[PDB]
Order: structure tokens, then sequence, then C-alpha cells
């Protein structure tokens, strides 16, 4: 338990969002990671 | 959505709610178009 706490000592830097260009969502701003293949993250973040 | 009153009879014409950045980029394209239309070699409303 202590090590899990130790491993979680981080500061979360404010991320960025992009307006949705598709009709899957109503032009929502999705947190956008740097690098490609974030769509797997997008689908997981919003199963809806 | 701006407080300045303007008549819209073509809201039926399809359009989404762009993010402020999206509107600004569309505006920048309209501005480049206007400069080329008047053949403007100088910056227009760049502070704007």
């Amino acid at each position: 338990l202590l090590e899990f706490v130790l491993d979680n000592l981080y500061l979360n830097r404010h991320t960025g969002f992009s307006q949705d260009h598709t009709p899957f969502t109503e032009g929502a701003n999705l947190r956008s990671l740097p690098g490609p293949d974030a769509e797997k993250w997008y689908s997981i973040m919003y199963p809806t | 959505e701006t407080q300045y009153p303007v008549d819209r009879y073509l809201d039926w014409i399809p359009s989404l709610r762009a993010s402020a950045a999206t509107a600004a980029t569309f505006a920048e394209w309209v501005n480049t178009s206007m400069k080329t239309a008047f053949d403007l070699s100088d910056m227009l409303l760049e502070p704007l």
C-alpha cells in the first residue's frame, strides 16, 4: 500500500482539448494527448 | 453568439457551434480572402 502511494506522488499538468469534427459527439473538446493513436484513448474515455 | 444584433433567416442552413478558436481560424481565412480580394500586400487587423 505504501509503495502504491509512493508511485502516485505526481503533479497533473493541465491538458488540452479539441472540438469534435464528427457527429459521434456534439463537437466536444476531447483531452488531446501528444502523439498518434489517441483514438483508442478517446473511445475508452467516452464509451458513449 | 454576439450581442450585436444581426438578422439570421438562414439559421436553417446547417452550422455547428464552433469553439472560439475555430471561429477565429475561420475569421482568419475570411480575412486572408479579403486581403487577396483587395490585393492587400499589408497586414489587416492583425492586432484584432
